């Protein structure tokens, strides 16, 4: 209960208006002098906090009561939804399979005498996604106590429903800021395809630029023929022009649409560069945008349902939203980061089957992936790890097997960057088991 | 927590230290003396002739009036009128604040 | 331009507390340390930094 | 809510506005007023719930 309450608590006023009209000679607030109440209208408009319990203007004795509540019904929405996938309720892991091409060989019946049972193997890789995140919306709703601050059950269930629907934000808003963590960490692993821009909130010069990169790559991404330069795996795919999605600050987004007319005329338009999602700016420090592939998302749903439970001592229900879910990022599918300022000469280092097994005796041909930020070529220098034994990997990428050992190699693929001072050792790295053969051998000859 | 009743004998503040001393069968309380270590931390204004309790527990931390600016890991000790002030001699130190405080603002401690 | 103090109405019990929240309204210049203060009748009574 | 004559400005000034002069996916319901009469006031931008 309050008393001395005054009508501009924490009004922090830059000027009495009233006064500003009252004591107006031809200035701008002669515009309002005509008005008949223009001084109530001033001093408990603009909001009025507390409430200060107001008798009736014919009848002092009478008070005059609440004519309408007005419950908000504003409800907060995640941006990034549109990424998510299923539910899934029993089951914790969900394996993504992704196959590739392969090559082409060349029509010769003659050949073919032989080569029927050839034997190719195809090239599939797999992601593993995991539910994560598992948190819950707690809410007490004293509902009995409640009932003394309104005249009707329509108001009443109102306001209840807006408790529940606040939860429902909540959870909504938080899953948002989740997948913007997901965001962060593929960059802070250094796992988006990066792309080298000046400082775009700058010069003009760069902001046209930074344009001009992302409509590069934007149809580099949907390029039909597929490429494997646009993802952390070394696999070919492509990408769909609604299907790409621009992760962008707003106050850059607001300085491309000012200062390059070509985003101006195509501000509207979903096949310039791709669909684009506004946001808050990124934790990441030099990740000025991200451009995706919505399939990138590997975002389900698991538990998720409201518990309730009743206080009979005090009146009162708890409510236990849950919300668990399997938040993450495929490797597949494209994505890349538009990094200002300093970037590493490479970023990611990718080595094909990172998981392979082979035969003792047999070999295996790799390949490495320099993810540059440039078109430099750091070379890649092969090496393998865990050989008990004379086990060792060709200067091509060619691992071969002693013949005996079994130690789960580590494949390396080295890009030293920099001075040897201060070797940079980008390192992309495979592994592989080995299979027993005891094949008849020792040496050759 | 362990409770007892205690007496003030002089016009006991909210949130300052306070020391005790033995009078007329009971334990008389009131504010600590300027560059000392304090006893107890009054929750509650206690007027010159009222009686009251004190709840001993090995609190880890008081919440005091700062008696001036303190900066966070500053040692404190007492000041006028039982604030809490930053110091310097370790004799008088009876703990040190964990967040910054301006003069008349409540200070967080943490005794040793 | 203006601070606004969370609850902006609280109803605490005695010996009782409740964390304010100050929303600094600066605009361009990053100004910081709230000083928080609080009136009453009385003594003792008081807010922490924070 | 702008007035006309800085309105006039930005539309025949900047490039981006006047390609989007009718859209409110560039900016909101573009209303123009007579002018504020609060000095240095230039425009403000407001939820229709407002």
């Amino acid at each position: 209960t309050f008393n001395d309450v005054k009508t501009s608590l924490g009004i922090t006023e830059s000027y009495d208006i009233v006064n500003a009209i009252r004591n107006s000679q031809g200035d701008n607030f002669k515009s309002y002098v005509p008005l008949a109440t223009a001084n109530n209208v001033a001093e408990v408009g603009a909001g009025i906090l507390i409430n200060q319990t107001v008798q009736n203007d014919f009848i002092t004795s009478l008070v005059d009561r609440i004519g309408l509540v007005v419950i908000r019904q504003v409800s907060l929405n995640n941006p990034l939804k549109k990424f998510k996938k299923g539910q899934i309720p029993l089951g914790r892991t969900i394996e993504e399979i992704y196959t590739d091409i392969t090559k082409e060989k060349q029509y010769d019946a003659e050949e073919a005498e032989q080569k029927v049972f050839e034997r190719e193997m195809p090239n599939v890789k797999t992601l593993f996604h995991e539910r994560n995140r598992q948190g819950f919306y707690h809410q007490t709703i004293q509902d009995d106590s409640l009932k003394t601050a309104f005249v009707s059950w329509g108001n009443f269930e109102s306001f209840v429903s807006s408790i529940i629907n606040a939860i429902y934000n909540s959870a909504e808003v938080d899953e948002y800021e989740y997948m913007k963590l997901l965001v962060d960490n593929y960059y802070s692993k250094g796992l988006f395809t990066t792309v080298k821009i000046d400082e775009p909130t700058s010069s003009t010069g760069a902001l046209t630029e930074f344009v001009k990169k992302m409509r590069a790559t934007a149809r580099k991404l949907t390029l039909p023929q597929g490429s494997r330069d646009w993802n952390s795996m070394a696999v070919r795919t492509r990408s769909y022009m609604e299907d790409l999605h621009l992760i962008i600050d707003a106050d850059l987004e607001a300085e491309l649409d000012v200062d390059v007319l070509a985003k101006a005329f195509n501000m509207n338009r979903t096949d310039f560069l791709g669909n684009v999602t506004v946001i808050d700016g990124f934790a990441s420090t030099g990740l000025e945008a991200v451009l995706v592939d919505k399939d990138w998302f590997m975002v389900y749903d698991n538990l998720h349902k409201m518990e309730t439970v009743r206080n009979p001592r005090g009146l009162y229900w708890n409510y236990y939203y849950h919300v668990w879910q399997t938040l993450s990022v495929s490797r597949f599918a494209n994505a890349v980061a538009f990094v200002s300022g300093d970037v590493p000469a490479v970023t990611q280092v990718i080595v094909s089957p990172n998981i392979a097994a082979v035969k003792q005796g047999g070999q295996q041909q790799f390949t490495a992936y320099v993810r540059a930020t440039n078109a430099k070529d750091h070379k890649v220098v092969w090496s393998v790890e865990g050989g008990s034994t004379g086990t060792a990997i060709t200067g091509d990428g060619l691992l071969s097997v002693s013949g005996n050992e079994d130690n789960q190699l580590t494949v390396k693929a080295t890009v030293d960057i920099g001075t040897e001072d201060k070797p940079k050792l980008v390192v992309g790295e495979a592994v592989v088991s080995i299979r027993p053969n005891n094949a008849s051998g020792g040496a050759q000859a | 927590m362990v409770s007892f009743t205690a007496r003030a004998k002089s016009n006991v503040m909210a949130y300052r230290l306070l020391a005790y001393s033995q009078g007329d069968d009971i334990i008389e309380i009131s504010h600590a003396a300027e560059n000392t270590i304090p006893d107890y931390v009054a929750v509650k204004d206690v007027d010159k002739g009222d009686l009251t309790q004190v709840n001993m527990y090995p609190l880890a931390a008081w919440q005091v009036i700062a008696g001036s600016d303190i900066k966070v890991g500053d040692n404190l000790t007492t000041g006028k009128d039982g604030t809490a002030v930053p110091t310097d001699d370790p004799s008088t130190v009876f703990g040190y604040a964990v967040e910054e405080a301006q003069e008349g603002q409540l200070v967080t401690l943490v005794i040793s």
